[PDB]
């Protein structure tokens, strides 16, 4: 695994060293050959992980996740060079450098054979996040919304890691190889109660939860547009790859456990969905459709059956890159209106065509339109659903209509209608711009080819 | 100079004697006291030091050159005579930094004083600055929590240092002052006001020439008087040196001393009070801006004898 | 233990008490903890005498001797806090807060 | 109203951040009371000490 | 005060500390904490301020206090064992007394209402070496002891100092007294581990001493008391304010930084002792001191205060100080997480 | 078209 | 921009614990979820039973 | 952290005061010689939690 | 309140400077090294040189293997009787039943 | 002290309602007693009277919310018939949470009150069951 | 001058020079896991001739 | 250029050879006791 | 590579991190009884050493 | 205290003779190679705060910096082995000592030992 | 800042100012009823439509039916022409 591990390490001194008018040049260079190295990672086995060493391991599910935030570097770099072009060389580098250890900990985090070592790098990933937002963001908000995102993942995260240490102490090893050999069923005891939502809630909070998403609207709005993508692209996955992964040993507990928060996030769907509805902020109804999409794998993850498993791999990389680009093209209307309502900006679609072209495309994909690898997983959760209760249809297919709606309705409101007259600085669209919505969209068209690559280890 | 050598023994009451003495020659605008304060400097081998400007710190610091305004000072002189009550604060900002510069000064002077032994005459000191600043607020050039902002910076800072062992002052009528204005030619200096050089001479001669007469004897001289430059020099040399807190200082207390003044953002380390007056507040992009541009400058970037784009070298081994 | 031990083990507590229990001077609060020193004089030489631990008859000397030197400190504080507010009352250092 | 504003701009909120937030700021003022007079934290010794002696024996 | 005068003193509060850490009767050790306090209490008057005294005057109270209690439980112990050894005492009444003594030494909770007081009243030297060196020889004596510790006792002690020192940081302003509050919940993490594995306790100590020692010198080297004062550093040195960041963060505990090293091992060992709420309510409760570390770092360094005029001047001038072990100390204490099984060496 | 950066009044609450 | 702030930023500040908030907030927060949780434990124990005595048809529900 | 350079350097500088059976001046027995002797005698590296 | 510089203007759009731009940086040249960079390694490398790379990615998921194994078995079950598949994933003669 | 808690705990779960309520308000009473003097050494009251309406305010309410809880918890444990269930606990702290709040006539510091006494008092049942250690023993 | 391009260029080499290291480092890991080389109940086979070891 | 010389100016030359010397003797000190102790290593392990 | 390399490597990291555990609660189990029994080398807390005594004659012929 | 009190523990010993029958820690060893990492970041942080260049400043303070990272670093690691090669070796003969405490519990076969099976539903 | 929504207004005085922040008349000013709601001293509209807004009036929005500075409906996005009408009807 090193051989991605030690590169992304060397983009920092690369970075640091590199001349003022070659680090964004440098970096994208070299993000992209590390994505291009970490695709080598795809061909993984019919049945054993690709075990590289006692520390990195890869899997079906592993190994999507690690080629998706590679991949994301790049993209994130491309989205800063516009905002960040008056900053001074150090902090240029800085934002640069915040950029490169957030993906290194991620690698990491998706490698990580020890379950501890996976909460130590997953729990690291809120400081390269945390000043990102913070300091680089754009509103006054932005101090709250980092202090709302960073407390939300510590209380859900202290108590994982309480119980990690006790299970540490109980069974011997945190190995995830041993510890899925070696698994033992939970009884139904309080204490084996607590130890399952110490385990859980960790990753619920992690990935938006209906009653727990509080943070992920502020988190989002108020960040830049690179924090913006990783935090809707890889950020949130990481609570369904440790859920995904820590449930082996919180069976069969997790059916009796797993009701409260079944239902929580199958009316979160919809709740998320129609409060998108009627939302006047385009990140913030962004971030809640992410939200619902989110509550999907939730469900998938909480059912266990193989098929919710695949759909739940498959939904996460979707969305990962759907969301990245909505942020981005709406991170490029933002800058050339410099405000964030949605309904400020009309009729761009006449100004900007080719922008408008790449909005339908991706609101398409957000409704899941067929066959893209959205649908795919959505109809793989809504099956598995299905199968656990037939009564699931009705919220499922409420929340898809709903979904439909509001991706339909960004699209009429911002590249639609009578073109705003005051607002004369729109200018064309610059070739970065297209640029990065078309390295969004590609890979998932590509992908929907061959889905078998992102459908997880249980295909 | 520091702690160790205290310890391996070196004392400045050693190398203090009678002669060194901080005398600090006071007056009006355009008294002619630089003159008599270099008189007095000669006459007595003293190392005079001409008034505190603006750009002082630029000559203590880099090159000499005075940086830029908007990089070291943001205010003007000439502006306060244009404008006395302008919107942007530029009288209490410049009283505030001509402060800060005498502050300066002050430790400059007397960390030559208890290095080299040589006395030291100055063109008035902090204990002065008040005269001008109480005048702006007499006239209503600026507003009373700039003087109360100016009063608290000088309790924290002035405290710490020794009054002058000598205050002469050179004592001309405001009318002779209107005329040797006059005859200056500077059109800013025409432009001053004849109730401000009043409000001046009220100030010293009410509050500051008593106040240094209870510390130490105040050599009030007339404009003719002190065209004598020997009569000056001679009573300055038969004044009882008991005048001052000198004489009840000692070797430890000047160690103190002389540790306060080589550190000369220690010095300065209260002139940058954290009370947000309009007048001197500075925005954080502005802020940010001229830092930038404040590094940028040569010989600003590193630490001296490390920026390599001034000609250091060697800075491998450095 | 003997009653006497328990007198003079009362007499340590009702010290202390007085100690924590400060009324006005700080005079006082000094006088209290000096009265403890005294206490824990009487309880070790009682100790050492009646345990014929003759090597450990210097420790109470060693107690006093330390005691004093402690007391010598508080007085000298006492003085310098009357002199910078004009009494010694407790009520007096408050600029400190929390 | 329900899903945007009464529950999560609203009741959410009010639920687990602001109730804890709340708590921890009134639980600061009492802790940080500010007042630092000797005889009053003596006084809180002098019932540690009891309390101590008493609870633990 | 004289230089010669000051190092005698320095060197005097250490061999106190060094004699606790040596002797092996308990008169010494007394004798150790009361030349301590005697060459402390000059240390923090060496700058003469109204302030310094009150401040000097209720330390010398409560450790005059503490050092009572001490004597009059060594005198107990003695009583009713006959023995001077510092080892298992064999009555519990002095057991009792003596922890109530220690810990007012340390200034774990309900014994903490000084330490804010004192530190905000003394020089940040003086702070700095309050807040860490005065530290050790309480702990040393509880580490020997802790065998006979109490264990509920402690624990308490330990748990109200972390969520009083927590809740006091939340309200404070002045940088002095947000590390003393900080150092109150520290003392409480390291104490909570003394009656399970002492070698914990020596670890957080350790890593406690070097952030302590290197946010005390970013103070020091930016002459900041309170927020303000320390937001306007980003203006003359962005670098130490943004170390300052990076300490705050590791005074947390968030992972990566050192920070989480002890953290993480004492919940391994209450753990392994079938402690499970008790670590759980720490770490609950350590986010309250997270929370006032972020809010010192937003106004630092995350975000821009406004400056003033007279920054310009301040600007030309550099620092003729130059703190040696301030760039080690940083390192030691934001990256060593990596290094956790050299635990082993304490041992 | 400049990130918001804390004013006086922002600071004056601390 | 009045507007924008009122619908998001103001909602808060301006809310009061009233009966009638706090009654509408319990009755759509966890009302639905309670609802929704009875109906789909009494589907799930049913189709357990079903299971459990064999009657429920799985011939060819070899996928889930 | 009891640092016993006391036994690593082989200097006495209080053991001599910790017990009452250690030689005291003029050998002056202690009152309770013979029992601590015997308890000393007993709890010699056995271990604190097997001595209690 | 502050003297601060007043909000910088609206971003200098790079056509000002430059009518072809491509956005990026503001030095044209810069701009088209980073345009090219991006195009070139962004499109021709990573997402055709990839997508091949990962759509001859020899199989090691044991499909065509599976297959191929299931109609041997095929075969043989047919060939002897045997029933397609068992009703046991394990033999019942290694399963001592309690 | 520790005496108290073993005439809470002697009494069985769901029997003898009047005395595991008397149990209950002890302990009440005692816990407001230590309130009221550290409340009365921390913050100084003006008169003796003061004082001592401090600590009957205290006590009071410290003590009617312990007999609420101990009444409310054996009383649900009775009418259940279920003396094992962290529900009766649970029950019983929100009710003294009700009472706190009553006792300080605010609606919502009593709701707030209700939800965490109730979910403290079911987490000590639960310990009760399982064996939850607060101060575990040093054991290693 | 060639002197000048790697001048201003030589950071283009520290990533590519990465990936060499991370594949020897990796490398390495794989002879410290060689303890089944030909072990396992279902690879085990004899080496073929002027075979030293399977790699395994 | 600066006014007042630097208060570094020409390298120490004495402070930089006493770091290098004492570099030196640390690689040369750790190198022969690694040695030493694989030699005693591998005496007293066979 | 070939999949019997991964193979292998798998069983060597398996064997080695079930070791590890075994060895963790070997150990935890050896400390507990340790520091129940003392009769190990770990948890012996200092007793008074007995070459303090003095043994010889005294003043009184009873000690 | 756990080893704090071993027998034969000679007092202020930072390597007993014992250990030197361990094997010495390898001047590669990677723990090694970080602990030269941290002297590397701590001569950078140096430079930085003294205001000089912070990669090129002082290049003989950054190789003292890293020699001493790494001459410590040696004999940390090797002290930490022996600890660790202690705490394993007291471990052992303690099990061996004490057989009946650490019983060998019959080794069963899962075709013989019985499981309950949850169904996934 | 004093430009921003804020709580339900008490005083007369208050309602007169926050008729004259929104450009609003003070007679015609009417706040959203202090139900705790959150609503403020945002001004309770007509709940009406753009649709039935003048088409032949000329708005600085034409799409929307708008003016600049013309004070915005609370659910403007609902009664948007693309979305729910309340025009009157014939039956």
């Amino acid at each position: 695994m090193l051989k991605i591990i030690i590169p992304t390490t060397m983009l920092l001194p690369m970075t640091w060293m590199s001349k003022h008018n070659m680090i964004w040049i440098n970096a994208t260079v070299h993000s992209l050959l590390i994505s291009l190295i970490s695709l080598s990672l795809l061909n993984q086995l019919g049945e054993n992980s690709l075990n590289f060493s006692l520390t990195f391991f890869s899997d079906s599910l592993s190994a999507p996740l690690l080629v998706l935030t590679t991949w994301l570097l790049p993209l994130m770099l491309m989205a800063s060079q516009s905002h960040l072009s008056k900053e001074t060389t150090t902090r240029k580098k800085l934002y640069i450098t915040m950029l490169i250890l957030l993906q290194l900990f991620l690698i990491m985090t998706f490698t990580a054979t020890e379950l501890i070592l996976f909460y130590i790098l997953f729990e690291a990933t809120l400081v390269p996040t945390l000043i990102i937002i913070t300091r680089w963001g754009n509103q006054t908000e932005r101090l709250n919304a980092g202090l709302y995102f960073l407390f939300y993942t510590l209380a859900g995260s202290l108590p994982l890691l309480v119980a990690l240490v006790y299970i540490q102490n109980t069974t011997g090893s945190l190995n995830f190889l041993i510890i899925h050999y070696w698994s033992h069923p939970l009884s139904n005891s309080w204490s084996n109660i607590f130890m399952w939502l110490a385990c859980i809630m960790a990753f619920m909070v992690k990935m938006p939860l209906y009653g727990l998403h509080l943070w992920l609207p502020k988190a989002h709005v108020e960040a830049p547009i690179a924090g913006s993508m990783v935090l809707a692209a890889v950020l949130l996955k990481l609570g369904g790859y440790g859920m995904m992964r820590i449930t082996t040993i919180l069976n069969p507990l997790t059916n009796y456990m797993a009701y409260p928060f079944l239902m929580l996030s199958m009316w979160g769907m919809i709740m998320t969905s129609s409060i998108c509805l009627r939302q006047t902020d385009l990140k913030s109804l962004i971030a809640y459709s992410s939200v619902s999409h989110m509550a999907l794998v939730i469900v998938a993850i909480m059912i266990q059956t193989p098929w919710s498993f695949m759909g739940a791999t498959a939904l996460m990389i979707a969305h990962g890159l759907t969301s990245s680009m909505l942020f981005c093209l709406a991170n490029t209307n933002y800058e050339r209106v410099h405000s964030r309502t949605m309904i400020l900006a009309r009729g761009l679609q006449t100004l900007l065509p080719l922008m408008a072209t790449w909005w339908l495309m991706a609101s398409l994909t957000n409704l899941a339109l067929p066959p893209s690898i959205n649908l795919i997983g959505e109809l793989f959760i809504i099956t598995a659903s299905f199968s656990w209760s037939n009564i699931t249809i009705i919220l499922m297919g409420m929340n898809m209509m709903i979904t439909a709606l509001y991706s339909l309705y960004m699209l009429i409101t911002t590249q639609r209608g009578k073109y705003t007259h005051h607002i004369n600085n729109i200018k064309a669209s610059f070739t970065r711009e297209n640029a990065l919505m078309a390295l969004h969209i590609l890979p998932l068209l590509l992908l929907t080819l061959n889905p078998k690559m992102i459908l997880g280890p249980l295909y | 100079y520091g702690p160790l050598a205290f310890v391996l023994g070196e004392r400045t009451t050693r190398k203090l004697t009678e002669t060194s003495k901080v005398i600090t020659v006071d007056g009006n605008i355009c008294s002619g006291k630089g003159r008599l304060a270099r008189e007095i400097a000669e006459k007595l081998g003293l190392r005079h030091f001409p008034e505190a400007g603006i750009h002082y710190a630029d000559s203590t610091t880099g090159d000499g050159k005075p940086l830029d305004v908007q990089l070291s000072g943001n205010c003007s002189l000439e502006k306060f005579y244009d404008d006395p009550k302008s919107n942007d604060g530029n009288s209490y900002r410049l009283q505030s930094w001509l402060y800060a510069s005498r502050l300066l000064q002050y430790a400059d002077a007397l960390e030559h004083l208890l290095s080299t032994g040589q006395g030291v005459v100055l063109e008035r000191s902090i204990y002065s600055d008040f005269v001008f600043l109480e005048a702006m607020y007499r006239q209503g050039f600026i507003r009373k929590q700039c003087v109360e902002h100016y009063n608290e910076v000088k309790k924290v800072t002035a405290c710490e240092y020794l009054p002058p062992h000598v205050v002469v002052y050179v004592d001309v009528p405001v009318p002779e002052i209107q005329s040797r204005i006059q005859k200056k030619g500077n059109p800013h200096e025409m432009k001053i006001t004849a109730a401000y050089l009043q409000d001046i001479e009220n100030a010293y001669k009410k509050t500051f020439l008593p106040e240094m007469s209870e510390k130490c004897e105040v050599l009030q001289y007339s404009a003719r008087e002190a065209e004598d430059a020997e009569k000056v020099v001679e009573d300055i040399e038969y004044l009882k040196c008991d005048k001052g807190p000198w004489p009840d200082q000692d070797d430890r207390t000047f160690h103190r001393l002389r540790m306060l003044v080589q550190n000369k953002l220690e010095v300065l380390n209260y002139t940058t009070i954290p009370v947000y007056l309009p007048e001197i507040t500075i925005g954080a992009h502005q802020s940010d801006r001229v830092f930038q541009k404040f590094t940028e400058l040569p010989g600003r970037k590193y630490s001296p004898g490390y920026n390599e784009d001034v000609g250091d070298k060697w800075i491998w081994l450095k | 233990m003997p009653l006497v031990y328990m007198n003079i083990i009362m007499a340590f507590a009702i010290a202390l008490a007085g100690l924590l229990m400060y009324r006005s001077h700080l005079m006082s609060s000094l006088l209290c903890l000096e009265g403890m020193m005294l206490s824990l004089f009487i309880m070790s030489t009682l100790i050492i005498l009646n345990t014929h631990f003759t090597l450990a008859n210097m420790m109470p000397i060693i107690l006093l001797v330390f005691a004093a030197c402690e007391a010598a400190l508080g007085l000298s504080l006492l003085v310098m806090v009357s002199n910078t507010y004009g009494t010694d009352y407790v009520q007096n250092l408050n600029l400190l807060q929390c | 109203k329900s899903a945007s504003s009464l529950l999560d701009l609203i009741w959410l909120e009010t639920i687990l951040p602001k109730t804890t937030s709340f708590i921890q700021m009134k639980m600061s003022i009492m802790v940080s009371n500010q007042k630092g007079l000797i005889k009053l934290y003596f006084l809180s010794f002098l019932i540690t000490i009891m309390i101590s002696m008493t609870l633990f024996n | 005060m004289n230089p010669i005068i000051y190092t005698t003193l320095i060197m005097t509060v250490m061999s106190g500390t060094m004699l606790v850490m040596i002797s092996s009767h308990w008169l010494l050790i007394w004798i150790g904490f009361e030349m301590n306090l005697l060459a402390m209490i000059p240390v923090l008057m060496k700058n003469f301020n109204p302030r310094a005294t009150e401040a000097a005057t209720k330390y010398f109270l409560t450790q005059a206090t503490a050092s009572m209690m001490l004597m009059m439980a060594i005198i107990i112990n003695l009583l009713y064992s006959g023995q001077w050894t510092i080892t298992k005492m064999f009555n519990p009444v002095a057991m009792t007394m003596m922890t109530m003594a220690l810990a007012m030494k340390l200034g774990l909770s309900p014994f903490h209402f000084w330490v804010p007081e004192v530190t905000q009243g003394i020089s940040l030297q003086a702070g700095l070496l309050l807040l860490t060196w005065q530290k050790l020889a309480p702990l040393s004596v509880l580490c020997q002891i802790s065998q006979s510790i109490n264990p509920n006792l402690m624990l308490t002690m330990a748990m109200l100092s972390i969520l009083i020192g927590g809740w006091g940081g939340l309200n404070q302003t002045q940088l002095r007294k947000i590390m003393a509050y900080s150092s109150i919940a520290h003392m409480g993490w390291m104490t909570a581990v003394l009656p399970y594995n002492t070698t914990m306790t020596i670890l957080n100590l350790l890593i406690y001493i070097t952030m302590t020692l290197a946010m005390f010198m970013l103070l020091i080297h930016s002459s900041a008391t309170t927020t303000l004062s320390l937001s306007h550093t980003w203006n003359k040195m962005p670098v130490i304010t943004s170390l300052m960041m990076v300490t705050l963060l590791s005074m947390g505990g968030l992972p990566p930084l050192s920070g989480f090293m002890p953290k993480w091992m004492i919940i391994q060992e209450m753990t392994k002792n079938e402690s499970i709420i008790m670590p759980t309510l720490m770490a609950m409760t350590a986010l309250l001191n997270l929370y006032f570390y972020m809010r010192l770092a937003y106004s630092s360094s995350l975000t821009m205060f406004p400056s003033t005029n007279n920054m310009k001047m301040k600007w030309q001038f550099e620092h003729t100080k130059q703190m040696k072990l301030l760039p080690t100390m940083i390192v030691l204490s934001t990256l060593v997480l990596p290094m956790t099984p050299a635990l082993s060496s304490l041992n | 078209a400049r990130q918001w950066q804390p004013d006086v009044e922002w600071a004056e609450q601390f | 921009i009045r507007w924008t702030y009122a619908r998001s930023a103001n909602i808060y500040p301006n809310f009061r614990p009233t009966p009638k908030t706090s009654l509408l907030g319990a009755l759509f927060g966890i009302g639905p979820l309670f609802f929704w949780y009875y109906v789909f434990k009494t589907d799930r124990d049913k189709k357990e039973k079903l299971i459990q005595e064999g009657k429920l048809d799985q011939t060819f529900n070899i996928s889930y | 952290p009891f640092f016993d350079v006391q036994k690593r350097l082989g200097l006495d500088l209080d053991r001599w005061m910790t017990i009452q059976s250690a030689e005291q001046p003029h050998k002056i027995p202690g009152r309770c010689h013979a029992f601590e002797k015997e308890w000393i005698e007993c709890a010699h590296g056995i271990g604190g939690i097997r001595a209690e | 309140i502050r003297l601060q510089e007043d909000p910088d203007p609206e971003d200098e759009n790079l056509y000002e400077k430059n009518p072809d731009s491509h956005g990026y940086d503001k030095d044209p040249i810069v701009d088209l090294w980073n345009m090219r960079v991006v195009f070139f390694f962004g499109f021709s490398i990573v997402l055709v040189l990839g997508s091949t790379f990962v759509a001859y990615l020899p199989d090691y998921r044991m499909q065509e293997w599976a297959r191929r194994e299931a109609e041997r078995l095929v075969k043989y079950r047919e060939a002897n009787g045997l029933p397609l598949m068992e009703s046991n994933c394990f033999d019942p003669n290694k399963i001592q039943l309690p | 002290a520790k005496t108290l808690l073993h005439k809470y705990s002697d009494i069985p779960e769901g029997t003898e309602c009047h005395r595991k309520a008397y149990a209950s308000t002890s302990i009440g009473g005692a816990t407001g007693l230590i309130v009221s003097a550290y409340s009365i050494a921390l913050k100084p009251p003006a008169s003796f009277l003061e004082g001592v309406a401090r600590t009957g305010r205290y006590t009071f309410t410290s003590a009617a919310i312990g007999a609420i809880f101990g009444l409310t918890s054996c009383i649900s444990a009775q009418v259940r018939e279920k003396p094992d269930d962290p529900l009766n606990y649970f029950i019983g702290g929100c009710a003294g949470g009700l009472t706190l709040g009553a006792r300080t006539r605010s609606y919502g510091i009593g709701a707030a009150a209700c939800a965490y006494m109730g979910l403290t008092a079911a987490l000590v049942k639960m310990g009760q069951l399982e064996g939850w250690q607060v101060f575990a023993e040093p054991k290693v | 001058n060639v002197l000048q391009i790697v001048r201003d260029h030589w950071v283009h080499i520290l990533v590519p020079v990465g990936f060499v290291f991370g594949c020897y480092l990796d490398r390495r890991s794989d002879e410290k896991l060689t303890a089944f080389r030909n072990k396992s109940l279902l690879f085990k086979r004899e080496l073929r001739p002027n075979e030293e070891v399977t790699w395994k | 250029f600066y006014i007042r010389e630097p208060p570094h100016g020409s390298p120490d030359w004495l402070k930089v050879g006493l770091t290098l010397g004492t570099s030196v003797f640390l690689w040369i000190y750790l190198i022969k006791q690694h040695k030493e102790d694989v030699l005693e290593y591998k005496r007293r392990n066979g | 590579d070939g999949p019997e390399k991964n193979y292998e490597k798998t069983m060597a990291i398996l064997q080695i991190e079930a070791e590890k555990a075994e060895l963790r609660l070997k150990e935890l189990e050896v400390r507990r009884l340790m520091r129940a029994r003392g009769d190990g080398p770990w948890y012996q807390y200092p007793t008074i050493d007995k070459a303090l005594i003095d043994h010889s004659p005294k003043t009184t012929p009873d000690n | 205290t756990m080893m704090s009190g071993r027998p034969g523990r000679v007092p202020l010993q930072f390597l007993p003779n014992e250990a030197r029958s361990l094997p010495p820690p390898k001047l590669t060893d990677p723990r090694l190679v970080y602990m030269g990492f941290l002297g590397y970041c701590s001569g950078l942080i140096d430079n930085a705060i003294r205001r000089r260049p912070v990669v090129s400043a002082g290049l003989h303070r950054q190789l003292l910096y890293v020699t001493s990272f790494v001459f410590f670093g040696y004999y940390l690691l090797k002290r930490q082995d022996y600890m660790y090669a202690l705490r394993d070796h007291d471990m052992f003969a303690y099990v061996k000592s004490h057989p009946e405490d650490f019983p060998e519990k019959d080794k069963k076969t899962y075709g013989e030992i019985l499981e309950e099976f949850h169904p996934v539903r | 800042k004093d430009m921003f929504p804020g709580p339900y207004p008490k005083t007369p005085e208050e309602r007169a100012a926050a008729a004259k922040k929104y450009n609003m008349r003070v007679e015609d000013y009417e706040p959203y009823p202090d139900d705790g709601m959150g609503y403020g001293d945002y001004p309770k509209l007509p709940d009406r439509s753009q649709q039935e807004r003048d088409p032949w009036y000329d708005w600085d929005h034409p799409d929307l039916r708008l003016n600049w500075g013309e004070p915005i409906h609370w659910d403007l996005d609902m009664y948007i022409r693309n979305r729910v009408d309340t025009s009157p009807t014939p039956v």
